């Protein structure tokens, strides 16, 4: 994302593979999450993998 | 004194794209919305979108969503509209206008308060 | 009829008023107090006449006034003089960060 | 107030149940805040001070 000001936050756009209602036929899905509710997954250099 | 001036008139053949520019002097460029308004010959003006020159957010109506790209350069106080996949219906004068005051605590983007207008520049697809 | 509807033209005598109406729907004109009026003319830029449904910016002669009720707004030009002969558009907020314009209304002072 | 005009989104989580989420932000993003009148707070806190 891009706001560049710091006076306002944005919400991080995150995407995830979902177990659909017929279980084993996945489809990727996205939702907006407030930043305090999301954490990076690992100490590795990947800045694009996050965990709740 | 607040004033805005745009690029010059031109001829362009169908199907191409056009970069029309708007520059304003007399106020801090980041603190007022820039609204794009188009008037085809003799027709009521139609509104294309708005730009937040402070952060770069933009929005467009249903028919224009996906064929006009809008941005700006903060370093030179000049706003840019990039209409793409031109057609005959784009023959019009393109107007750059000054919108509502920008503040953190309220969304004044939708206010149709066009305080000032540019001189208008011509596109003709034929 | 461009996006909003209005009478296309009216002609009258000086001293009276030609009042131009702007119509109309719940989501555009009925919902919000964000209605403006713009005057245009052959070979001219639009002129900014009314804002926030009842206020006028500096430079507009004080013969104008604005009004609104229900789903329809109107522009009052009480005390007509031959300078007012021009094409008047209404435009307002339309929800979801969209704004709509009107079709125009020419004026005459016989 | 929260001036952001959020819009909801639905996601399926196994059979027959849904997980609601935010899918869009209509309009310009803006800051959430609370407003207190200085004229009241300034009086009130010295009134609290005497106690
Ligand atoms: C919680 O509490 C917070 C408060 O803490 C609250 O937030 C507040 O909300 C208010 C609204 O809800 C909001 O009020 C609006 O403020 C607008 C800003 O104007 C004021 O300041 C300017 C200062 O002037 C600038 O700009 C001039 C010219 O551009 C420039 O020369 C100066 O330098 C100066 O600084 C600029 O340049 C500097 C260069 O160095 C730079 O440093 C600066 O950073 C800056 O860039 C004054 O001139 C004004 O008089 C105000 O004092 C204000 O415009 C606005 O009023 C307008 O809108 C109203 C509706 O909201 C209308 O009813 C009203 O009539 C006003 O209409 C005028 O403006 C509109 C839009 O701007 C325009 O369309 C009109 O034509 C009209 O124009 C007038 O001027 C032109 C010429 O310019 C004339 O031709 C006309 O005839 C008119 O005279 C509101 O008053 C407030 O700012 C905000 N507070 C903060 C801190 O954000 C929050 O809402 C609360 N929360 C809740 C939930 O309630
Ligand atoms: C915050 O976000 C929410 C979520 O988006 C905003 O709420 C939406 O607001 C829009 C308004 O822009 C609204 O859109 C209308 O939905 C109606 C269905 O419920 C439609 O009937 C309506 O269509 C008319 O308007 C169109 C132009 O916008 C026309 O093209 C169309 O033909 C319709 O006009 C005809 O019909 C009317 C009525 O009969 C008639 O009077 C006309 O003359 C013409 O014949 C719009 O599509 C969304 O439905 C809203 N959605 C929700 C979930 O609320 C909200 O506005 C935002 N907040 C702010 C402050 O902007
Ligand atoms: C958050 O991220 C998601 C993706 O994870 C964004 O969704 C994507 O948005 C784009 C732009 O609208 C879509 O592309 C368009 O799709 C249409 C389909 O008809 C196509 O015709 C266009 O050419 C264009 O490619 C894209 O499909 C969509 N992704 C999905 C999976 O639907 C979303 O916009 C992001 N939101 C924010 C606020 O950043």
């Amino acid at each position: 994302a891009t706001v560049k000001n710091g006076t306002v936050e944005e919400m991080k756009n995150c995407s995830f593979n979902t177990t659909t209602e017929i279980r084993d036929k996945e489809k990727k899905e996205y939702a907006l999450f407030y930043k305090p509710d999301i954490v990076p997954l690992s100490e590795t250099n990947n800045t694009s993998e996050y965990r709740l | 004194q607040v004033q805005l001036v745009q690029s010059g008139a031109e001829m362009k053949k169908p199907g191409a794209s056009v970069r029309v520019s708007c520059k304003a002097s007399g106020y801090t460029f980041t603190d007022y919305y820039i609204h794009w308004v188009r008037q085809a010959p003799g027709q009521g003006p139609e509104w294309m979108g708005w730009i937040n020159p402070s952060t770069g957010r933009t929005n467009s109506p249903q028919k224009f969503q996906g064929r006009v790209t809008m941005t700006r350069d903060t370093s030179i106080s000049t706003a840019y509209m990039d209409l793409n996949r031109l057609t005959s219906d784009d023959t019009a004068m393109y107007y750059c206008t000054t919108g509502g005051w920008i503040g953190l605590y309220s969304d004044t983007s939708g206010y149709p308060n066009f305080d000032y207008w540019g001189q208008g520049t011509l596109v003709t697809v034929s | 009829q461009s996006a909003l509807t209005q009478p296309a033209s009216v002609s009258g005598s000086p001293g009276q008023s030609i009042t131009i109406s702007c119509t109309g729907t719940n989501y555009d004109v009925g919902s919000y107090n964000l209605v403006s009026w713009y005057q245009q003319h052959p070979g001219k830029v639009p002129k900014y006449i009314i804002y926030e449904v009842n206020k006028r910016p500096s430079g507009v002669s004080n013969r104008f006034s604005g009004s609104k009720s229900g789903n329809t707004a109107s522009l009052t030009i009480s005390g007509l003089q031959a300078e007012d002969e021009a094409t008047y558009y209404c435009c307002s907020y339309a929800g979801s960060s969209i704004i709509f314009f009107g079709g125009g209304t020419k004026l005459t002072v016989i | 107030t929260r001036p952001n005009n959020n819009t909801r989104k639905s996601v399926r989580i196994g059979p027959g149940q849904t997980f609601y989420a935010t899918g869009d932000i209509i309009g310009d993003i803006k800051q959430a805040h609370c407003n207190i009148s200085e004229e009241k707070w300034n009086d009130t806190l010295q009134k609290v001070g005497i106690e």
